[PDB]
């Protein structure tokens, strides 16, 4: 019975940590790609002005 | 799973839309960028990246007032597709805002609210804000009510109204705007509160010790009323109330859905230092006509029912101790067929004070909603002046020019005429 | 052996479920984890009367909690004693009634009675010989009054011959907290008189009266209010879980307490209350237990015995006490207060004793008594309801949901013949 | 890619690093004489464009069984007489109704 | 000694079997390489029920995989246990059916049915004594049904007196995926009624209710569902490879539960499932084990036992328990529910106990029951099938491929009388 | 083994193919020089062949009559990718004449086109189908496609030949012989095409105006969305899926009758990169945008007609539980309507691999996406709008002297009229219920 209880608890904790890791990864990646988009908009405006 | 939609109409609606949502963000601890440093899920909606968007649709027919929202401090918090602008406004005309101009964006908003109502797994009810003085706040808000009636049958639609003041007015056809919306909110409004501007004007003069307030200081006060109404949904309490609760326990008849809204205490930080505030010493201020937020005196009328909202460290013992002392006074009256007219609610967390606001940090508060017969006092002043204006056949050349029939004025006065008679028959004791 | 399944209805049913299951776990030695940490084997000999056996050396309470609004469901499970109840027992709807009896009885309560009775029947048949059921509900709320009649009326026909206990939280004239509260009270007493064996009457104005003059607390929050009503409700089911010199069960009390099936509204009271500063000035002796109880100040509902008559009162005692001192103090109150009791039933008191006291105390007492001042509460509920109906108040909230207006006037006529039948037994 | 976007480690190096790509059009200064088709393929992919996790189809792994031919039986014909009893000593066929492992009986001789 | 041949049909069948071999190889203690890594000799005694001997201390399963897609089985071999299969058994077509029952029965089926048959005949005659065959398939697709039914009719004629156990995934209305889904399932029961020994009715929508309420998974992927289906497959044949106090194999249950030759569709259910939060709060004993078996929510089909009348009930236990507590708890259910059970077959109880429990569990049981509520599924498929066929829709992809217009009418009539003889037996 | 062949007809075809092949190269990680980066799998085999040097060559034929559109391909970045015999160039254009592109001009290079078609079919071991990309507007894309489909139908028995087409917009048009070209392709798209997709220019214009927040978009920004749709079609071929479909699979599951093979294709979400920071993107939130009548990529309203069949292809982190939950939600409401003889009208497929962003594109990096293909009764109004205009132009017998001159007879317009009227009456007889 204690074997069953401990296994259930460890599986639940593992799932929770995996979901938290996914959310943090999403936050960082979205922030980085938005900064890259801002840089690209500045570049295209500069090229248009030069022309 | 509780959640509610804010809807705001007009230049009054957008300005109260920003001020209400400025209170909401600091109450739930939200930076202007939209990210934190399950309470918010009532009025927000979480993104996969974690951004919380205010779940409202702002409607207006001038681009001059929405653009300041798109440019100001919270320009990234609000979704770009939620603040909806017209191309030309009605300019204080009901008929222009109803039959001719408002139909251009009646299709756009009924698609935008669907995107937010499809997100409603379970929706308590909509909140709509408007002002009777303006064109869109009278005209398009009138056609807003039938479409929300046909699309959704029994969903709750509370409203805060901005009813014209008896003496100070911003317009001449403002009574024409207000009277022609009486029939719409008669049959298509579930609950309908009223608050008048000049009743707020005297409060900031004598209670908040401010020499020259403006509409910002009025917009903070009305946002304190909507916060204490919705506080039970978001925050647990000893007695939680619902939107469905005080709808049933205040409204006796389907034709009578017009309460009066008060707030107490509303005092300065200079007056917060001296005056001790207790539960009894703040619930009595909702009875005084000086602190009333509608220019009418319930002493001439009779209390129909009473709804109390308490906020903070309010003991249920002190709730029932004051009610006994309240009921002994013969300066207030109750009808003979509502012997127990009280409904109470309790929330633990005190309200949030804003930087740049005027009220102090307080531990106890009351937001009392009492239906009275003294609304017929304030209604008779406007109904006198609508017929006084209509006696010499003025300004209707515009309304007929929009297309709508002349007889809609005559049916609207008589719809209001027997409405006063119905409000008079209830006041007769058995 | 004998098992009773707990039933909870409404938001008020939840915090009394949390408070009662806390105290009964403390007296039987149950940690927040769920296991057993006790020092005497007598606590372990009778445990299945209210607990449900489970694998792992743990016991889940045999309770069902019914609510139509999920807001307080999280508050129950996140408390200090919120992780003991099994998650399958927590059942809730999606749309609340909103302090309406009509919502919870015709339109919205009907879709949930199928699911909650699926839960109830599954755990009811596990016991060998189920002794009965026990319900606590509030009439001031829509779910406790609406669903509370619908569950009780259905379980009566499903189990025709079984013990049932109900705790009715009635409105108050001074501590009235709902406008439509008289409408809730009238339309359920007719159900409460035809489909109930035993009941108690609890009013919130009575609890505030106890904490003022006897307990001396400046701030009587609902946690202390739930402390008193749980101690009353724990005090009756003692012989189920502990033996004694003279043991009496809920069936043994009832056969000696109800003379006629419509006379079941009974009045409780509790002996131990005092203050910490007057604690050293109080002697726990059985004349003092019957002295402090028989004062009308300690009644547990909205009544006064001087305006009415005691039909029968029941005695349940706690503590190792001699039988003759139990016997002599009960004969003297029959000798002295000779006008209050009825004349046509001699020996109007039934007595029961238990050996061990609860924790933190050595002696205590509790009575259940049938008074005719309960119709004073019924007249007060009737008079506000009958006046309200001539002006046709809130009928659109009631008539438009499916029912007719004739259901109200039969409820009035049933309670008017209830109080008339009450008055004839007085004289 | 691994500097910013964490990966599932099954991606190839061509998706781990975009620097291997070099045939794409490089960027010059824009001029008056320009073709509207030069929007397509104008620029090499940066780090924020390749997908993190890649799932191929490895079709040769089944093609190696498909091209040889499907498995067939060509006079691999044998039939074994098998018995219902568990013992290896006894093999009772349904056709041959006779007991095996004869009984060493003391009294009666030779069955 | 009693040998079972495993078959898998279509993309549905391959995902059913891939999780199934992962369940029982770990149950017998077999590495992904194939060697034996076990702790007790009782595992080693019976492995030859499903496995075939190889050199180097290796065992290979006796399975074939049938699908009309050339690249669909590369996912199967790339799995954690995918390499354990003999590469000489993989059989597949060249051009897909397109979820067309005609293509797997007339057009693409004839070129491949011979190539599959000599494979299964080669490894059948080498065995000791063939107890039966086992097939997993789906009734919603062309390859799983059309190639499946074309194999089944030829298995019955080539092997007249054997056991032929099938698993049928019946299409469901609310989890309906295919437009021509009723056309496939109406003609599939036609071949499933007249040359089939046994058939289980597992349904997709009922698999979702188990995950929705009982198991409480947030992400019920298809891998977790096949773990539930294989657990029903593991529990029914656990007496064939493990000793028990009261044994009951497939031949005993098929005889007793089938009173009439057209009644071979049963409804499974499984018992021990709980949520991980509620695992420590659950009591795992015999009387609470059969409590969750009888539950209408725990059924693996789309029908209601409260509507229907049970014909025969069976519970195959897995674990160590006494006999009288199994007997007295099962008898009380028959006595207390005096209305649902049939009256002219008294004591409908079939009991099966094996001493060996699964790993990570001490008590378990499996449900098989014949119900008169089976007419609910067939009539629901019937009304959708006759809606399509009345206005003559989606027929040119079937009429031009080889049949006439009258095969549907006789299949509908052979489905019309099928629900009628369920009605009179009810 | 799985392999499809692209045939891009006309200048619209060449631009569409350039966008699609740039998308495919950036999706499969293949340099414009032709070869993969060799410093570290048959995803490329669906469309590319292997040479002796390790180079990848796409399986496409870019055929247009105008010389000027092919030399830009021969000069640009992808000059190295294509074998130069794939790029087939005529001598004179059809000058927007179906008669010239059917009878005079297009009969000179048809032998070369069929020789390259034979060569690619010889290279193929077994082909899933051809995909022919064209528009109804121009003379090449009408007439040369018209006899090319006939040649492929004669030379190939039952192999699937999808016809992706751009329909002439009901209001914005760049031609006067445009209805004359469009109506004479109705016999071509009736029986020489196993399936026939069409998109409308005006609808994609409206969506690019509103949703993408582009003030002045153009043909590149339209071709990006077209390539995204075709990529979401072919991801079932190229990449593994939890539930997989095929071209034969959804053409059988969507086409109800031998005359009715005209779906409508939409995509969701098509959102802006700044608003992706604002919006939640779940499968239940993107399945609404497929059936919103505003975001449909044909200028025809599906609320006027009754839905017969729906095809759904999801890409990314998509789970069948939420897919079936969204279907259960969308089935209930009365605004979405279904014919009475098709209760289960859906076909659903899921692929793990998300759509891949492009350099210089306008969309955002999207984790969950969906492409929808419906067979409706809403195309009757969209073809009736072209019907009335074509008869209105052909009222006074206008623009007929050339078409008489090159060799089509005068009654072929009446033959096209009778075919079109019969097909619309078939739509009416399908649309009537019981
Ligand atoms: N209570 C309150 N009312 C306001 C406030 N600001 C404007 N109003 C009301 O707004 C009315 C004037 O119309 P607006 O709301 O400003 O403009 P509108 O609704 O867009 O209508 P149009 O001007 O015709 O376009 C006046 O009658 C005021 O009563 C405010 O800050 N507080
Ligand atoms: N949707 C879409 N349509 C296009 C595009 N380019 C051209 N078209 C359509 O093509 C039609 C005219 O045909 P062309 O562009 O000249 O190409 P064509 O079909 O080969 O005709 P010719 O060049 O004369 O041989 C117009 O009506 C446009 O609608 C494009 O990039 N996208
Ligand atoms: N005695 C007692 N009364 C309570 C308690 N909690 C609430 N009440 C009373 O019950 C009323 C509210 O009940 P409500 O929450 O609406 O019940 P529900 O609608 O059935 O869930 C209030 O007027 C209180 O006076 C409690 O813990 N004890
Ligand atoms: N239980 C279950 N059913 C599945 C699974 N995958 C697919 N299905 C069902 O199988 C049907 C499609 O069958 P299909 O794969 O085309 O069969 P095939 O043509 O033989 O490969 C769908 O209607 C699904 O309901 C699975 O993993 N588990
Ligand atoms: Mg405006
Ligand atoms: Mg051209």
């Amino acid at each position: 019975n204690m074997k069953l209880v401990q296994r259930a608890l460890q599986d639940l904790q593992e799932e929770a940590d995996k979901k938290k890791q996914k959310r943090e990864d999403m936050i960082r990646e979205q922030k980085i790609y938005h900064k890259y988009l801002a840089q690209r908009r500045e570049e295209e405006k500069a090229q248009e002005k030069e022309f | 799973m509780r959640e509610c939609i804010s809807i705001h109409v007009g230049q009054a609606g957008v300005q109260i839309g920003n001020a209400c949502w400025e209170l909401y963000c600091l109450e739930h601890g939200i930076q202007p960028d939209g990210q934190m440093p399950d309470s918010f899920n009532t009025f927000f909606s979480e993104t996969g990246a974690g951004k919380h968007v205010p779940r409202a649709v702002f409607v207006d027919l001038e681009p001059t007032v929405i653009d300041e929202v798109r440019t100001g401090t919270y320009r990234q918090l609000f979704h770009p597709e939620q603040l909806i602008t017209g191309k030309e406004d009605a300019a204080n005309n009901y008929a222009r805002g109803h039959y001719t101009i408002g139909k251009e964006i009646i299709d756009l908003v009924l698609d935008r609210i669907r995107k937010l109502a499809d997100q409603c797994t379970g929706l308590q009810g909509f909140l709509v804000f408007h002002s009777f003085g303006g064109g869109t706040g009278s005209g398009f808000t009138s056609l807003l009510m039938e479409r929300l009636s046909v699309d959704y049958g029994k969903k709750s639609k509370l409203e805060f109204s901005i009813y014209p003041a008896p003496q100070v007015s911003t317009a001449v056809v403002e009574p024409y705007n207000s009277i022609l919306t009486t029939h719409t909110t008669l049959e298509h409004s579930d609950c309908a509160f009223m608050v008048d501007n000049e009743a707020i004007y005297d409060i900031c003069r004598r209670n908040l010790d401010i020499e020259r307030p403006t509409y910002t200081n009025l917009n903070r006060l009305i946002g304190q009323i909507v916060s204490s109404i919705t506080a039970s949904l978001r925050f647990d309490g000893a007695l939680n109330v619902d939107l469905t609760e005080f709808q049933t326990n205040l409204v006796p008849y389907p034709r009578i859905h017009f309460p009066l809204a008060t707030y107490a205490p509303v005092i300065s930080a200079e007056k917060a230092y001296h005056e001790q505030l207790s539960v009894a010493e703040i619930t009595n201020a909702c009875f005084e006509p000086a602190n009333q937020m509608v220019k009418c005196d319930p002493r001439h009328g009779k209390y129909m029912a009473c709804c109390l909202l308490y906020r903070g460290d309010v003991v249920p013992k002190d709730v029932n101790a004051a009610i006994a002392t309240i009921k002994t006074k013969r300066t207030i009256q109750f009808v003979d067929w509502c012997p127990t007219g009280f409904k109470v609610g309790i929330n633990y967390q005190p309200p949030t004070v804003v930087p740049g606001g005027d009220l102090a940090k307080v531990q106890r508060a009351v937001c009392m909603l009492s239906n009275t017969t003294a609304i017929a006092e304030a209604w008779a002043r406007l109904d006198h002046k609508f017929d006084l204006m209509y006696a010499k056949r003025a300004f209707v050349h515009w309304y007929v020019g929009e297309g709508m029939e002349e007889g809609e004025f005559s049916e609207a006065r008589e719809d209001m005429a027997a409405l006063e008679k119905d409000y008079e028959e209830v006041g007769v004791d058995s | 052996m004998r098992e009773i399944v707990h039933l909870q209805a409404g938001q008020c049913g939840n915090q009394i479920g949390a408070k009662f299951w806390e105290v009964i776990s403390d007296e039987h030695g149950i940690d927040p984890t769920g296991t057993y940490h006790g020092d005497s084997d007598l606590q372990l000999e009778r445990i299945n009367v209210y607990y449900n056996e489970a694998t792992g050396g743990k016991y889940v309470p045999r309770a069902v909690l019914v609510d139509l609004e999920p807001g307080t469901m999280d508050s129950v499970r996140s408390g200090p004693f919120g992780q003991i109840f099994r998650p399958d027992n927590f059942v809730f709807g999606q749309s609340g009634a909103g302090n309406n009896w009509a919502k919870g009885h015709y339109t919205e309560g009907a879709e949930l009675v199928d699911s909650v009775l699926d839960v109830v029947r599954k755990e009811a048949e596990s016991c060998d010989c189920l002794q009965g059921f026990q319900l606590t509900h509030s009439l001031g709320g829509g779910t406790g009054s609406g669903m509370g009649t619908l569950l009780i009326s259905k379980i009566r026909e499903e189990y025709p011959d079984r013990i049932m206990n109900t705790f009715s939280v009635v409105p108050s004239p001074k501590v009235s907290d709902t406008v439509v509260e008289p409408y809730n009270a009238t339309l359920s007493v007719h159900q409460l008189v035809e489909n109930t064996d035993e009941t108690y009457c609890i009013d919130n104005e009575a609890l505030y009266d106890i904490c003022f003059r006897t307990l001396k607390l400046t701030t009587p929050t609902y946690g202390d209010l739930n402390h008193l009503v749980s101690a009353t409700m724990s005090g009756v089911t003692t012989c189920l879980r502990f033996p004694g010199q003279l043991n009496a069960d809920l069936r043994k009390l009832a056969v000696n307490m109800v003379p006629f099936p419509r006379l079941h509204f009974f009045m409780p009271g509790f002996a131990p209350l005092t203050s910490r500063g007057s604690q050293q000035y109080r002697a726990l002796t059985v004349p003092e237990l019957t002295q402090q109880m028989f004062d009308a100040k300690n009644m547990m509902a909205a009544c006064d015995p001087r305006h009415g008559r005691y039909l029968t009162v029941a005695a349940v005692f706690r503590g190792r006490m001699s039988m003759k001192e139990v016997d002599e103090q009960m004969l003297n109150v029959q000798n002295k207060n000779s006008s209050y009791f009825v004349e046509w039933i001699p020996n109007n008191v039934k007595t029961a004793v238990c050996d061990i006291p609860p924790r933190g105390l050595k002696m205590s007492a509790t009575f259940i008594g049938n008074s005719t001042a309960i119709q004073e509460l019924f007249k007060r509920i009737s008079e506000q309801f009958t006046a309200m109906f001539r002006r046709k108040a809130f009928l659109h909230w009631y008539t438009g949901e499916g029912m007719d207006e004739m259901e109200f006037t039969e409820a009035e006529s049933n309670m008017n013949d209830l109080v008339s039948e009450y008055q004839q037994y007085q004289d | 890619t691994s500097d910013y976007y964490r990966v599932s480690a099954d991606l190839p190096g061509r998706f781990n690093n975009p620097g291997w790509f070099r045939g794409y059009r490089t960027q010059k200064a824009v001029s008056v004489y320009r073709t509207s088709n030069q929007a397509y393929g104008s620029r090499a992919p940066t780090v924020h464009e390749m997908p993190k996790v890649f799932y191929p189809n490895s079709n040769k792994f089944s093609q190696q069984l498909a091209a040889g031919g499907m498995f067939r039986n060509n006079t691999l014909n044998v039939y074994l007489e098998k018995s219902i009893v568990t013992g290896p000593d006894n093999c009772i066929t349904s056709c041959d109704r006779l007991n095996f492992h004869p009984s060493y009986n003391i009294n009666r001789p030779s069955i």
